[PDB]
């Protein structure tokens, strides 16, 4: 079939595995630098953790072959389970020698950086979790997630989503025959 | 800059049941 939907699931993983170091979810211990699109990053080895995010982003796969995706959003909850901070990636996907694809996935990845220059520290003891938005409404079909048998998704609700006029923080927007695609973050006031 | 999908608090994403592992 086609593939953009698999060069954006590894990207998705580099992005939060990127996203957990710069605002220093996990300690600096459980990071190793690696390289992945020629650019330095910073890749967990923690086992548990990378099992959670393959297992997240491999039942987001077959939701990005369908068209079936809006929004793929990490999102930091302090630790009274209330959102502080939300990594919106917006998806549009329009009707092999494609390096460009991954040189303009490279730079939402130099992007992920400046969140240390540009926002505040988040509060200790964070978590996080993966809102994934698809087009057709969960609601309908709530099989076509559940593609790895112990790994069950469910619908989110308002507090694990919700936050009051937030801040919005640009990163990096991109419009192409190949991919549309915007990053942004939904920042708690504090 | 706008956002292309704004927030709708009508369709409610998907979010695994599991948690990750604490820090």
């Amino acid at each position: 079939g086609q593939v953009v939907a698999d060069v954006l699931c590894e990207f998705l993983e580099v992005a939060v595995h990127l996203i957990l170091y710069v605002r220093e979810v996990y300690p600096v211990g459980i990071f190793q630098k690696r390289k992945k699109y020629n650019v330095p990053v910073q890749m967990s080895c923690h086992p548990e953790l990378n099992q959670y995010i393959q297992d997240t982003l491999h039942c987001v796969k077959p939701l990005l072959e369908k068209n079936d995706v809006e929004k793929v959003v990490v999102v930091i909850l302090d630790k009274e389970h209330r959102p502080v901070e939300k990594f919106v990636f917006e998806i549009t996907q329009p009707p092999s020698l494609l390096s460009h694809v991954e040189q303009l996935l490279a730079a939402f990845i130099l992007k992920i950086s400046v969140c240390d220059a540009v926002l505040d520290h988040n509060p200790p003891g964070c978590t996080f979790t993966v809102l994934v938005h698809t087009r057709e409404a969960a609601t309908r079909n709530m099989e076509k997630i559940q593609v790895i048998k112990d790994f069950p998704w469910i619908l989110a609700d308002e507090q694990d989503v919700h936050m009051h006029d937030p801040r919005l923080i640009p990163l990096k927007t991109m419009t192409s025959d190949i991919l549309k695609m915007q990053l942004y973050v939904e920042e708690r006031a504090h | 800059f706008i956002p292309w999908f704004p927030y709708d608090g009508s369709k409610l994403p998907l979010r695994p049941k599991r948690s990750p592992p604490a820090s």
